[PDB]
């Protein structure tokens, strides 16, 4: 809602610049987990199936 | 205004002035809690 | 996620390049604004004499 | 410093700070209405004096009214430690009637009950200061005293009387007087020769509205919902040294109730709540020889020593059925208004909710006595066998027992507040439930 | 349900007098839980007022007649306005005085009214303020322009919503970027 | 039987309260909020720090918004226990705002007094007191840091943070004016401590770093902040006697919607005396003893809550001299207004008028425009100052309109008054729009 | 005249403030909410209870909704008055909140102790104390009644009830850990008092009552409710020393967006003693008189607001490093940190750093998420405990950064820190979302 | 604790209690050996002790906790210290002067699967049945002469 | 309650059928053993349904 379309605005052509900051995602885990990243094993680490289930699993 | 002046008598409604006089009938009974924490086991036999 | 800090980046730009090209952010008098006084003791300056009609 | 919180973010925030809604760094100031607040005197018919009746009508100055404040000017009969929230003494009771129909009545009682259960810390300190002498002051003393008054539209603007909707109807405020006052013009029941009449004089705080708004008051309907005082006096079952005292009260209330509260108290002594005893405070003289278990400290009358209570348990049960299990006195004494009010109860002041917040105007859960048959608030009383003069019998007892001097606490004062509807239309005000 | 039947039980040998002790259902409901205040009198009233039949377009220019009306002409139009209400569920409606009563001459010979007065329903035990915009013509033929209750005539618009805290200061919008988070989430995917 | 009973025993009389249900108790919806972080920053003051002079800061640009200005000091007893009155609040003389060189506001020591001994309550109240005096009975010689909060609309509440990165061309600076001598810590009433120590002073100031799209919308566009504003000024008042009620006319010399007025009588010699002096405990030096005097208070009881020592016999306030309200006694403005207004206990010798339902708030809530008003003024009766006051009984015992003789020393009057204005900021430059 | 002479004047000034009106404060809609009742209802304690017993209550399906929770115990005072301090806080060692047998919350007695000292404030916190203390100058073997509280995120507010109802396949539980020993009732120091008598103990929960059409709403839609929890870890302090300042580098193992951190140091020997003991009266038994010793304090005054007794000097946060804000001093954290943040007043040796504008109200208004904060620290530095604590001259007499050498006693060092996590309720089960 | 659950949790008595009824022979010697001191030391003597854990992964590789397969849970032993130790730093009830605080040190042995085990126990959910200790204290009714 | 005097009752609607109902009254020995006989019962001098 807040800047009303400036049509009158000349720079409309803003593709010199990278507007995308990748700051907050530097470090993150799973959701939450404070491990440090975690990053012990020397291996690939093969994505687990995480289903979005319930409390419980049948 | 009107001046309501509701009677005595529960487990109905506001459009009821009074319900009960000295005795309403309704009656509510305890939920029994824990009531699932009970077995109830039943008794078996031995080899005759 | 990505939109959520484009459409805000733009904007930023946007309204960067205002300020970074006209000065002050390009306005008038409405960004200098010295403060009304808006009292009333002026309402009471009289005349100091009356001329003859014509 | 500050960035680096900026930079943790988790899934755990979205929660928080996903798609923000509000923010904390911008406040918008809602634009009102155009209105001022008077204060202006009434006049009182009738005479002013020791155990007279005297009545206000409030005059029609301005359009709605909030706030009443009643002036005496006392003075002294005796020493400092001698009196005890005197001007609250005074005021016996207020009746509030509007068209000869009484809305409201208030009770000397239950100034003291309501500021002892629901004002706190300086409020409560800054209350006692307006109708009492806190300064340690001296026989001959003059003092105004200011009592406000606490009916619903003395509680908020939100709830400011209409006059200007209410051009068929007077609304007068009737007042008792007390025959005494302690430490004024009675010390116990001794009379106290030279003693001055009182001084008196209402005050009401009148808000004036602009056109628009003063418009649609005259003009609308109006629904207020309201608060009321209920209250009866019982005879208290009398407690004793070798028993346990019970009873059973039958609570003659009605309406959407928010909460009971009561107390038991020695009608001789104004806000005697408790027993009294030869320590500290708690009886004229106390800790010492000349001490006097029988008499007060007058200027002290009020404790939080809950050992010279006499409530052991109570419960409320409703046509036969409990409400609650039994809890003990001290319960209703410092459990409930530590989650329903936020404040500090004195001994002997009872309380008990049936509203998640019974201090405030917003209805949240009402016990509606009408629709009971028998409503009853059953009562079991402590032993009164500690010898009051002996400090060690009072100060190291045990849980059930209280002062011998705790049976003087004879009369049990119950007192109900609950909602109502005052109607305001074709220039007259009345109730929706009687 | 209660059941109740004739008692049979053997005739009385010498006397045949007895007590009954009729069946009684104590039990009393309420029209509608909340006190009608001027609604219910405002449709029966509504429904009495005569049709556009006045013809009364001007003004009018009503002055008030200060006086403590005892027995005159708008107490007389009040009384016959109050004879019109004869419905098969309208109500007594006792009259009891009238306060802010208003005539007008119109140029043509005739006289309007702005009457408000007091009813006292004996009914419902409680009083009601009315509005009478009636006129009166040259031969006597009394119109009644708008015949409903007091306080019903509110004004155009209730402008404040009547905050309940003194100062309580709600968190203000974030007022966000050109697609104000909803349509964000809801046009992907 | 249970809570069940009352739940379901619902009447006629419920409709009101809870037929056609709007709303619930039991479940909170808590709105998101943009990400921010709060962090404290020292600020560098200009100038030398010591008693009588004049320092100040600018704020840096460490943050996007600001909130909190804490001024520590560091400040050695120069006596004992009972010396010193909220020392750290005497020795702030004064503090300006100022933005682009536009005053916005000032406050004095004597405001933070008034201002704290008005608003201020119970705990709060108390931990004030701890961050600006010695309340443990210290001695002399003890050294301890000392931290005086600013009060101005910016300091109140994170609604009305000053945006500091939409003032791209003006600096904000805050100007503090020590004096000369604080009581008991360099002087004892007019003579010097020899020995007596410097304050060490330090300001800090509270940012509020902000994400990137609301800290863009701060320093791209304009605002308008509510603010209140302190008025003041300082009067001569008519002296009171032991042989007369002394009356007094002052005009008020205010402007803009004024929440309320405040005042209070003192002597400029005692920091935060507003009331006599008395041989009765707590009311002056050496008080219930051989040693007492009338002419010195017991510092670190210099406030008092006994009215008989206030100087007010009463007063009412005249709108274009025509009365406001019916005149009432001083202790109507001591204790009442306040009791309504604020909710917690006013010092005798301190008074309050409102003209806010609720002064004490950040929400307007009706106010007095004395830039409409041509003549406002404030009209004030003393009390007659005819009792010995090295006689407790005399004090203790006395009358409704007669005070002290030693209340006569308060000769002082401090009339203040708050108000509102809009802080405007846009395209960089900031302040007020009226004046 | 009166009133209206405010009234009329009205101008340009005004228009902020009543043009186009939003709001009146002269007349009240109350909003119309939803049929509940509310009931307090004793549920089964499993297990003995006692001195150093544990016992464990599950929460009966009575009603619909819970919130408030009392704990009653009934105590004999073991000594006479001044022996105790909050004894029935101290013998509820700690309380586990657990949900389908994940742990959601737990408590320590120390928490409560910690968690009052920051937010209770007035008469709420003199109410508290009798409520779990004796305050009326009780003698050997008076016996009350306490009452304690809980203080969970359901405990606190009706907004966060626990909705009992939606849980229909998990079970509610309450784990209540008893002290072996409690002050002044089983034991004097380290001295056990003979024929101590052994608490009896009931666990009091306060029930919803809900109506139908609420009552199947909570039971079938899911839910999920942004709550608070405690985290907690003990540590050793850095041995106070009256040759040097002891420093400490803390690692702070905590998680979660986190509202605030708190810390107290303490001498574990004695429940509340966050300072050290000196000869001053009321800081430690027999103070001020022949009897009196520093190793031992007065327990009914166990608490102070004497910073002098305090050991930390001065504290910073770092997170991953950083310094989080600029090293401030003990007395910052333990008063203004307070001041604008809570509004009470906190005892000496009990500190706060906020990292919320309102971290005692329920909206998290910012916090510090320590899941993201690889290696976060509290860096402590301590006073010089140089001061002889049996001589008032140096313990009062002394400097900012010096404390009673009885301080070297402060050995342990509890932090405590509150977060948001989100309870969610689904298909008859629930717990928390982050672990 | 794992997810935040209490999954189990053992007192210094329990492995006191557990001891004295499941181990035994050598194997009990062996333990003693392990956690206290034997061949007769001496005051001042020092030495490192191993107390293995016995929750129910730390019994048998049959019951492996898959911490593999637990990616977004993590999995943790918090270990209460006794404040007083007989012969350490406490002798009856008196402290001992000068007694030197324990140095401490928690090792875990991990299993490294190769791929194809790996992948399953990482993917595959798993159903592990387990032991629990449940305990409670209680008094003593006190018998007499 | 007190002797000579008269006071009463009304049963509450507790339940639903009413059957055994007794009355219990304290009473203390103003002589010695010997000098009462159902004293209860004296006590009770009637009661009324």
């Amino acid at each position: 809602p807040e800047a009303a379309d400036f049509a009158q605005f000349a720079p409309k052509n803003l593709q010199a610049q990278n507007f995308l900051t990748a700051t907050q995602w530097i470090g993150v885990n799973t959701q939450g987990s404070s491990l440090k990243n975690a990053n012990y094993d020397l291996r690939a680490d093969p994505i687990i199936p995480k289903a979005d289930v319930g409390p419980w699993m049948m | 205004t009107e001046q309501l002046r509701v009677g005595p008598g529960l487990g109905v409604g506001p459009e009821v002035a009074a319900t009960g006089g000295f005795h309403q009938f309704y009656r509510q009974l305890p939920l029994n809690i824990n009531e699932y924490k009970l077995t109830q086991l039943p008794g078996r036999l031995v080899p005759g | 996620e990505c939109l959520k800090q484009i459409l805000p980046g733009v904007r930023a730009y946007a309204l960067y390049v205002r300020d970074a090209s006209l000065p002050f952010s390009g306005g008038g008098e409405e960004a200098f604004k010295r403060p009304e006084l808006a009292t009333l003791k002026g309402s009471k300056v009289l005349s100091g004499f009356l001329p003859l009609d014509r | 410093g500050g960035l680096s919180q900026l930079v943790a973010y988790g899934a755990q925030d979205v929660y928080l700070t996903g798609n923000p809604q509000i923010t904390f760094f911008k406040t918008v100031y809602r634009r009102y209405t155009n209105f001022a607040i008077e204060s202006i005197q009434q006049t009182i018919n009738g005479s002013v004096g020791f155990g007279n009746k005297v009545s206000t009508q409030i005059s029609r100055n301005g359009d709605l009214i909030t706030d009443i404040v009643v002036e005496f000017v006392l003075t002294k009969g005796g020493n400092g430690g001698t009196t005890y929230y005197p001007a609250e003494e005074l005021l016996q009771d207020v009746e509030l009637e509007i068209g000869g129909q009484r809305i409201d009545k208030h009770y000397n009682d239950w100034f003291r009950t309501y500021d002892a259960l629901f004002r706190m810390n300086d409020d409560r300190y800054n209350y006692r200061r307006m109708t009492d002498w806190v300064n340690n002051e001296l026989v001959g003393a003059q003092k105004r005293f200011y009592v406000p008054l606490i009916f619903f539209f003395n509680q908020t603007p939100g709830l400011a009387l209409p006059l200007i909707a209410l051009q068929y109807h007077e609304v007068k405020l009737y007042f008792t007087l007390a025959s005494q006052v302690q430490g004024v013009n009675y010390n116990g029941s001794s009379a106290i020769a030279g003693a001055a009449q009182p001084t008196m004089s209402v005050w009401v705080d009148y808000i004036f509205l602009d056109t628009q708004e003063r418009t649609r008051f005259a003009q609308l309907p109006h629904e207020y919902l309201i608060e009321q005082l209920q209250f009866t006096g019982s005879e208290t079952a009398t407690p004793s040294a070798t028993t346990q005292a019970s009873q059973n009260i039958r609570l003659n209330f009605n309406h959407p109730t928010k909460y009971l509260a009561w107390n038991f108290n020695n009608p001789t002594n104004y806000g005697q709540y408790t027993a009294l005893a030869n320590i500290p405070g708690a009886c004229s003289g106390a800790g010492t020889a000349a001490a006097t278990v029988t008499t007060p400290d007058y200027g002290n009358t009020g404790t939080y020593n809950e050992q010279l209570a006499v409530l052991d348990s109570a419960k409320i049960q409703l046509n036969g059925q409990d409400r609650f299990a039994t809890r003990k006195g001290s319960y209703f004494n410092k459990v409930q208004p530590y989650q329903s009010i936020g404040g500090v109860t004195p001994a002997g002041v009872y309380l008990y909710s049936f509203a998640l917040k019974p201090a405030g105007r917003q209805p949240s859960g009402t016990c509606n006595f009408s629709r009971i048959d028998n409503a009853t608030l059953s009562l079991t009383y402590k032993t009164c066998s500690i010898d009051a003069t002996s400090p060690a019998a009072v100060l190291g007892n045990t849980e059930t027992v209280t002062a011998n001097t705790a049976t003087l606490l004879t009369a049990l004062n119950i007192y109900a507040k609950n909602y109502n509807v005052l109607r305001i239309m074709s220039g007259m005000g009345g109730l929706a439930y009687a | 349900f209660v059941v109740v039947g004739k008692f049979v039980e053997p005739i009385p040998s010498n006397p045949g007098q007895d007590f009954t002790l009729l069946p009684m259902d104590q039990t009393y409901t309420f029209a509608d839980p909340v006190p009608d205040t001027a609604t219910a009198f405002d449709v029966v009233l509504s429904r009495f007022t005569d049709k556009k039949a006045p013809a009364d377009l001007l003004k009018g220019a009503t002055f008030p007649e200060a006086a403590p009306y005892t027995d005159s002409e708008v107490e007389n139009i009040s009384k016959l306005a109050l004879s019109r209400v004869k419905g098969p569920d309208a109500p007594v409606l006792s009259f009891i005085s009238v306060e802010y009563a208003a005539k007008g001459v119109d140029n043509k010979k005739n006289t309007h009214y702005d009457i408000a007065f007091m009813v006292y329903d004996q009914v419902k035990n409680f009083s009601l303020k009315l509005v009478l915009v009636a006129v009166l013509d040259a031969k006597n033929k009394l119109w009644i322009k708008k015949f409903s209750s007091f306080n019903s005539f509110t004004p155009k618009d209730k402008g404040p919503k009547g905050v309940e805290n003194i100062d309580e200061t709600p968190l203000a919008e974030f007022i966000p970027d050109f697609v104000q988070f909803s349509r964000l989430y809801k046009d992907n995917a």
